[PDB]
């Protein structure tokens, strides 16, 4: 529908599903990222967590829970971070350039980034044909969160998943 | 808000009632666009002001406080019209374009800021798309207030009220309604006034539907009001940029579509009427050159070129391809460094570089980072590159030309971009000869760099020369004398024009045309033929090769060939090719061939004295020697300096 | 509503590195060269707004301790005065101060001229150092009042109707000629090629399409110790608009427009090279060999579509450069490289050279009345410690360049085509090419030229005859010594 | 029959393959073509081919053009799915397939398609924009004679 | 050289200081070092790229497009046979 290539997209194809394809560049380089939190407390045992939102869990817009460690959740117990049962997902971003041989003229080219979750991290080198799938996302205020307006730039968006 | 209600019941009125006897202008303008689903509006002006002046002078007034009431008045307009009950519509951008008086770039200074201004400037570049909002949600962190902000324009701040603060909203992007936004950058025109000055550019937000309407590069006027933003860069040196309501392109400069893969209908109409024409061939090849004179086989070749070729996809994947390549060598008064210009007009889509490219763009497909760049090659893809100085390009790019010349594919791995895309352009190049009529004394060939394989992958090599003969002389001359004033030449073209010859803007869609409609085929008598013709060349040319004759005769050439008859069996636009049609062919390569075939002082390669009685070890000397021996002595050029060198090298010396 | 009062000269006269604290306050004029100036960028000023407080000036310059309705801009500029570079004091930098415009001052500058200020002293508010001085320091900031040249040239009618007399001699040209570069003693060719040029041409636009080229460009092909340099040099100081970019390297402008970031912290501007600042000017230029290909292509591309295109970065068009070049150039080497042809004498390629229509190329060697000729011209200079005065000339160039428009006419003039025949066909049999109808053209072109100095309207038989003698000898001293063969057939064209 | 729309629907090349073997190749040097080989057939020979035989001289291989992906994308947007690109021909032709093949499944799917495109070629029926490039071609026609009556009906609605 | 016959690459770079190994098989094509004259020309200046080289490659094979006659016949009938 909702078939685009990058280059035709924006706004009305915003915040709905979207099958972008072109070429991938450059490839941001692999890295973790922190998604649920594990502690153990001691001598009253048990075992305590903490669940981390960032901006783009599951899908909705959630109040954010970051950032750092809970360290001594009531009552005055110690917590010390337990590594290794606690949940990281990878997470990388991949800009996505239109067909070089669809191009209409001099007219710059026009590329809009995608966000990789888990599994699909890695399974692209860039410069490779790309048919990506995903939810179109606006993520960050358009400079309206803070009182100094900047500039008319703003809500830069990018694709989750898929 | 009464007085909100007040305007916006005039709004109303004024579209509702409006009366160009008898039709509703607008209020069809409204009907006819929400079907098409285009959501916009254009208001003229003057319409305007002819039904009250009054709403006029508002609008001059304060225009971003009011503009907005306009629209939410006409799309309470378009509830009443496109639906009907007892969704969504999102409010109509309104487009709205007057003469009044055009304000000129360098005239803008501040005193009509927040006053509708019309101007006139042609577009730089186009900035790439972002979304700014309109309808957007909102909770807080804390209480979860849910509120629903309608951003109008008319930067804006979030509310902090239902600790808490001390701005606790965040913006839901899973219910936001967003638009689009473009930001022109236009440098006005180049007649006036720049004076002795570089001239200055204000930047333009276009937003909505006015969006990717206007190509970089075209001249154009802009509407919009005047206004001035921020973005710290004191104190307080606020920076001005000009909103637009509605920009209007010129008529003529680029409006689009004008390549379109079918055209209208009158023209395959009267182009199926040329296709009838005897002298087709003949009257297109006195087209190209109305200025250049003689150089006929050149000016043939031109068009057999620009007119493609047999392209084969035949399994497996190698592809054959069209269409071949055109070398215009030769000293200056050549005017092919012009020929080329020529070219480049009319050939549906073409880049002249003459590089080493030119300017800040890579020779053709280059890579630049943020990816392709687009070039040449690239930017060019799918029809004729012009190029100049080819001995004169770089080395890295060099390679990447001549391995994509043949097979039309270029594979980039710089980078973290490894791709392998697609040229399918053919090179037209004008190589510059060195040391004048020697060269022709001198072997054919060698003459690029230290190698004739360049010369081997292009097809046909015309070697020219600015030959003055008294008649043809008087010729050019007379011509030119002519050219300057009375001035009333130029006119031959147009009755040639009237009577039998091409506008050459006609030749262009022509050119199109044949290119995407047919794709010739020869026939086999035909091919027999040139299987005699190849084997003639072959066995004849290695007799004349027997006595180590130097000069070559590639099975490639015979493909050229080839392509030259498919080139022009597409002229002539038949699916079908023919003997005759061939027996053209032949000859024209053949003085091709004649331009394969076409004493030394020793002087400077009397570098005998020097290696002799000079040095015995040859060390301490060397091309260094060479230098200072014939720096100070008015002498030695690096192709001189090694070809004496190379000469002596092979001479056994 | 407001009319702020302009206030001409105040003496003070201070110069710009002098200057104290007692100048605090009080106005003070200040003189010296103007450097790249901000672009306009409107001021505050007045507030106001529907209510809704009252209006609030702010102000000059804090603004503390924002709404907007309807509120005055007035534009605001700064620009950074320097001081002159003639007037400097041995073993010292040239300090500078910053300069506020306001309202009509505004545009009135232009980087590269000398301007006279009579604003007022200000300091406000440290401002911003505190990290490296030590102390507290405030900024020094000439709030600006007027604006003036230096202290401008124009004609006039009482001067006109004067000067139409004096054109009206034939010997007018030749007088002019002598007048064209005094100290040199120079030559009576080398310098007719620079009074051509300088002096104009005519566009001239074929309606609608091609405007052919209005300009004459002077190859100047100099030598060793000739005077080459120092000619183009008089050009700066005579012609109305007339830029001098040397090489490369560079003199201030560099030759190529470039959209650069601005010196301490701004926003980027737009700069055009020598050619774009020149445009219907004159624009000057020595050594091209000397020149990185990178400008090569700069010029060319100049001379042959009268444009600049840039670009880079976001902004994309073309400024149009009608300049006239005239250039200095090195033959490779020695004085005289070889026999051999001009362009093979020098390096530069001959299509960029074919662009340009003179060449005058020096030579040869020295002599008893050369040696007297010219001694007595420097021994002349040194002890110092007919043609028109400097001033009238340098008023009549720009007077007739505005004024007279020179035309052919049909008729008679079929002439030239003929001569353009016994030029041709003849010199094929020796020589290559250069000959071509552009060639041609020049003839026309300088002519015109010609008729302009004469202030005629019309092209005569006797502005054909110096420009035929012109172009030919021009394209006779180009080629090798077997030229000397050519020589005697020039003798129906002398 | 004469109007050039459907003869030139008769021209469109057809996988089906053969179930005899036929000697006298008049396509080259078979000379006979070996049993259950695949060749490209015109419609307008393929159609009484499948007919006469009791087993019919060919197997009668359904169109890329009507592959189930085509029908299950035809289901989702209509009105945004580009029918000029794939054949160019679709109502002329299917209107044949479906009689030929006697199928009642895809009755429904294309009576759906073709009012799905309607009530928005009513929409263009009022006075393009790259839509009209997407059309099959006998549909394109219907819009001339649409627009034709609109706007003839708009110039006499006005002097 | 070192990596053909040794069958060796050897950094000692700046640096990260190691003998890795590289036993790839290797063809390589190249021109008539300048001068067509490959097919008559000497044993030796014909190739171009002296000298321990011309020995680490196992086979120098030589491609002169020259007839044999009778041979050009056969390969211009084989190309058209193939053109199709």
């Amino acid at each position: 529908a909702h078939a685009l290539s990058p280059r035709t997209l924006t706004a009305q194809h915003l915040n709905k599903l979207v099958s972008v394809e072109g070429i991938v560049t450059k490839t941001s380089l692999v890295r973790p990222k922190l998604i649920r939190s594990v502690h153990y407390a001691a001598k009253t045992g048990r075992f305590h967590y903490r669940d981390y939102t960032d901006a783009t869990t599951t899908l909705t817009t959630r109040i954010p829970t970051p950032a750092i460690y809970p360290t001594e959740d009531t009552e005055g117990n110690k917590l010390t971070t337990e590594y290794g049962y606690s949940t990281f997902i990878d997470h990388q971003r991949i800009t996505v350039q239109e067909m070089p041989e669809m191009a209409p003229a001099g007219q710059l080219p026009r590329s809009i980034d995608v966000i990789l979750d888990d599994d699909l991290v890695d399974k692209t080198k860039p410069g490779d044909r790309v048919n990506v799938v995903g939810v179109f996302k606006s993520l960050g205020a358009g400079g309206m969160n803070q009182s100094n307006s900047n500039t008319l730039i703003g809500f830069k968006t990018l694709i989750l998943g898929n | 808000d009464d007085d909100n209600t007040e305007i916006i019941k005039s709004f109303k009125n004024f579209i509702l009632e409006f009366r160009l006897d008898s039709q509703f202008i607008y209020r069809d303008q409204l009907r006819n666009n929400i079907l098409v689903k285009n959501y916009s509006l254009t208001v003229n002006m003057e319409h305007l002001i002819g039904y009250n002046e009054d709403i006029y002078k508002k609008l001059s007034d304060e225009p971003s406080d009011i503009i907005p009431l306009f629209e939410t008045a006409i799309t309470q307009v378009a509830k009443r019209i496109s639906i009907l009950s007892r969704n969504s519509l999102p409010t109509f951008q309104l487009i709205l374009n007057s003469n009044a008086n055009q304000i000129p770039l360098r005239d803008l200074d501040s005193e009509h800021v927040s006053k509708i201004v019309r101007l006139s400037g042609i577009i730089i570049s186009t900035s790439v798309l972002s979304s700014r909002a309109t309808y957007l949600s909102i909770m807080c962190r804390n209480c979860r207030h849910t509120t629903s902000i309608t951003i109008n324009n008319f930067t804006v701040s979030l509310p902090r009220s239902c600790n808490c603060g001390p701005d606790p909203y965040i913006i839901i992007h899973e219910s936001s309604k967003f638009i689009d936004q473009q930001f022109l950058k236009l440098q006005e025109i180049p007649e006036l006034v720049p004076v002795g000055e570089m001239p200055r550019n204000l930047t333009m937000t276009c937003d909505r539907y006015l969006t990717n309407k206007v190509i970089p590069g075209t001249r154009v006027t802009i509407v919009g009001i005047y206004s001035i933003y921020n973005s710290k860069n004191g104190v307080a040196i606020r920076t001005p940029y000009i909103k637009i309501l509605g920009i209007q392109s010129d008529v003529e400069t680029s409006s689009i579509w004008n390549s379109v893969t079918m055209f209208t209908e009158e023209e395959e109409e009267e182009f199926l009427q040329l296709s009838r024409n005897p002298k087709l061939y003949e009257i297109l090849t006195n087209s190209i050159a109305p200025s250049i004179f003689g150089n006929e086989d050149i000016k043939k070749a031109i068009v057999c070129l620009l007119m493609g070729g047999s392209k084969k996809i035949l399994p497996d994947g190698m592809r054959l391809r069209g269409d071949i390549n055109v070398l215009l060598l030769g000293d200056p008064g050549t005017a092919k460094s012009q020929l080329l210009k020529f070219v480049e007009k009319v050939s549906p889509i073409a880049v002249y570089t003459s590089g080493k490219g030119s300017s800040a763009a890579g020779l053709t497909a280059s890579v630049q980072r943020d990816y392709l760049e687009g070039g040449a090659m690239v930017l060019a893809d799918g029809g004729v590159v012009c190029i100049d100085e080819f001995d004169k390009m770089r080395d890295e790019d060099r390679v990447a030309i001549h391995e994509a010349m043949e097979q039309q594919t270029i594979s980039i791995a710089k980078a973290g971009i490894t791709t392998v895309l697609n040229s399918r352009t053919s090179v037209l190049a004008a190589a510059n000869p060195i040391y004048g009529r020697y060269d022709d004394l001198k072997s054919p060939g060698d003459n690029i760099d230290f190698q004739t394989t360049i010369l081997s992958r292009f097809d046909m090599i015309f070697i020219v020369k600015d030959d003055h003969n008294e008649e043809r002389d008087i010729s050019i001359a007379n011509h030119v004398i002519n050219i300057h004033t009375g001035n009333a030449n130029a006119m031959q073209n147009q009755q040639e024009e009237n009577g039998s010859e091409i506008s050459i803007e006609k030749m262009k869609r022509y050119i199109t045309y044949c290119r995407l409609k047919c794709a010739p085929r020869l026939s086999p008598q035909a091919a027999e033929k040139l299987s005699s013709n190849f084997v003639t060349i072959r066995k004849q040319l290695l007799i004349n090769e027997l006595e180590s004759t130097e000069r070559p005769i590639t099975i490639r050439q015979l493909e050229a060939i080839i392509r030259i008859t498919e080139s022009l069996a597409k002229l002539e636009l038949s699916p079908i090719a023919q003997e005759r049609h061939v027996d053209e062919a032949i000859r024209l390569f053949q003085a091709s061939t004649m331009d394969a075939a076409s004493t030394s002082l020793s002087e400077i390669r009397r570098f005998e004295q020097e290696l002799k009685r000079r040095l015995p070890i040859g060390w301490s000397t060397s091309y260094q020697t060479l230098r200072r021996e014939f720096v100070d002595t008015h002498r030695f050029s690096q192709l001189a300096l090694d070809k004496a060198l190379y000469a002596l090298e092979k001479h056994e010396t | 509503s407001e009319i702020h009062v302009r206030i001409s000269d105040f003496p003070t006269i201070y110069s710009l590195r002098e200057l104290r604290e007692s100048n605090l306050s009080s106005l003070v004029r200040v003189t010296g060269v103007v450097t790249r100036r901000t672009g306009v960028f409107p001021q505050l000023k007045y507030v106001k707004f529907n209510c809704l407080l009252g209006p609030f000036f702010q102000d000059s310059n804090e603004e503390i301790r924002v709404n907007g309705e309807k509120t005055v801009y007035r534009n605001y500029q700064r620009v950074t005065l320097q001081e002159a570079p003639g007037t400097v004091p041995p073993g010292r930098l040239p300090r500078h101060r910053e300069v506020i415009l306001l309202a009509d001052l505004v545009d009135v500058s232009k980087p590269g001229e000398e301007v006279e200020v009579t604003g007022i002293y200000k300091n406000n508010y440290d401002g911003n150092l505190n990290a490296k001085n030590g102390f507290p320091v405030f900024a020094t900031i000439i709030e600006a009042n007027s604006i003036k040249r230096r202290e401008v040239f124009s004609w006039t009618e009482e001067e006109e109707r004067e000067f139409r007399k004096i054109s009206r001699d034939r010997g007018i040209i030749d007088k002019i000629i002598s007048s064209m570069a005094p100290s040199i003693y120079g030559h009576r060719d080398i310098k007719t090629a620079v009074a051509c040029s300088l002096f104009g041409g005519v566009p001239k636009n074929v309606n609608g399409k091609h405007s052919i080229r209005g300009d004459i460009n002077v190859l100047l092909l100099g030598d060793p110790g000739t005077a080459k340099s120092q000619i183009l040099k008089y050009v700066e100081k005579t012609a109305h608009r007339a830029v001098f970019a040397t090489g490369q390297g560079a003199s201030a402008v560099g030759l190529t427009a470039s959209v650069r970031k601005d010196p301490i912290t701004k926003e980027w501007t737009l700069e055009g090279g020598a050619l774009v600042l020149a445009d219907k000017g004159v624009c000057l230029i020595d050594e091209f060999d000397k020149m990185n290909d990178q400008d090569r292509t700069s010029i060319h591309e100049a001379m042959e579509q009268q444009s600049i295109s840039i670009s880079k970065a976001g902004i994309v068009t073309t400024l149009q450069a009608r300049c006239s070049i005239i250039a200095a150039a090195n033959p490779n080497g020695g004085r005289y490289n070889s026999t051999l042809p001009l362009a093979q004498n020098v390096s530069l390629t001959e299509p960029i050279l074919s662009r340009f229509d003179i060449l005058c190329v020096v030579r040869d060697l020295v002599d008893e009345e050369a040696d007297e000729r010219l001694a007595t011209f420097v021994v002349d200079s040194h002890v110092r410690s007919s043609p028109i005065p400097q001033e009238l000339l340098m008023k009549y160039i720009h007077y007739a360049r505005t004024k007279i428009y020179p035309k052919l006419h049909q008729m008679d003039m079929d002439k030239v085509s003929r001569v353009y025949a016994d030029l041709r066909r003849e010199s094929i049999s020796t020589g290559s090419f250069p000959i071509t109808v552009r060639h041609l053209e020049s003839i026309l072109r300088i002519a015109e030229s010609f008729a302009k100095m004469r202030l005629s309207e019309f092209v005569s038989s006797y502005d054909l005859d110096r420009a035929i003698k012109v172009v030919v000898d021009s394209f006779v001293d180009a080629q090798k010594v077997s030229v000397r063969r050519q020589l005697r057939r020039s003798f129906a064209i002398y | 029959y004469y109007d050039i729309d459907d003869v030139l629907a008769d021209g469109t090349e057809f996988p089906c393959k053969f179930q005899y073997d036929i000697p006298g190749l008049g396509y080259n040097p078979g000379r006979p073509i070996t049993k259950n080989t695949k060749l490209s057939l015109p419609l307008w020979l393929a159609r009484i081919l499948a007919i006469v035989g009791p087993v019919p001289f060919v197997e009668l291989l359904p169109p890329d053009m009507f592959s189930t992906k085509v029908m299950n994308a035809i289901k989702t947007d209509p009105v945004a799915l580009d029918l000029h690109s794939i054949n160019s021909h679709f109502f002329s032709l299917a209107i044949k397939w479906i009689m030929l093949f006697s199928e009642k499944e895809l009755a429904n799917v294309v009576s759906e398609l073709l009012l799905q495109r309607a009530q928005e070629l009513n929409h263009h029926a009022s006075s393009t924009s790259t839509f009209l490039l997407k059309l099959e071609e006998m549909e394109k026609e219907i819009y001339k004679k649409s627009h034709e009556s609109y706007k003839d009906t708009k110039r006499w609605m006005f002097k | 050289h070192e990596v053909m016959e040794q069958q060796t690459v050897t950094i000692a770079k700046a640096g990260i200081h190691t003998t890795l190994n590289a036993r790839c098989s290797v063809i390589a094509a190249a021109n008539p070092v300048f001068g067509q004259y490959d097919v008559n020309r000497d044993p030796h200046q014909n190739i171009a790229l002296p000298d321990s080289l011309l020995s680490r490659f196992d086979l120098l094979f030589v491609v002169t497009d020259d007839i044999n006659e009778i041979r050009d016949r056969s390969i211009s009938e084989h190309v058209l046979r193939t053109h199709r």
